[PDB]
């Protein structure tokens, strides 16, 4: 939710 | 055992990072349940909100132990999120903004 994960 | 101008001071300084355009991403927990894979990248959650929970309730005895909880907030969005995104960038002017204010309070 609004993320931007380095992972995935 | 903060005394009253010190959680004064912190609770201001909590409340503009709350009202900043680029709070959005800490006001609350992040949802550990439709972010999977959260909790296995960040030992320890922190938001604004638990912040001022934690403030409210006495449980920061001095302001080191406030600061860190409130680095600890943009330590985890940096761990989490890639730097080139709203939330990354969203993150990175919270703590700018955060360590100024706290030097011009402090
Ligand atoms: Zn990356
Ligand atoms: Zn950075």
């Amino acid at each position: 939710g609004g993320k931007a994960p380095r992972k995935q | 055992s903060m005394d009253s101008k010190d959680l004064a001071l912190c609770s201001m300084i909590l409340t503009e990072m709350e009202t900043h355009e680029d709070a959005w991403p800490f006001l609350l927990p992040v949802n550990l349940k439709l972010v999977p894979g959260y909790k296995k990248v960040i030992k320890k959650p922190m938001d604004f909100s638990t912040i001022r929970e934690k403030l409210s309730s006495g449980q920061y005895p001095n302001l080191e132990t406030f600061a860190l909880d409130v680095r600890l907030v943009f330590d985890n969005c940096e761990t989490f999120n890639e730097d080139d995104s709203d939330i990354g960038r969203a993150g990175h002017n919270m703590r700018k903004y955060f360590e100024k204010k706290w030097t011009d309070t402090f």
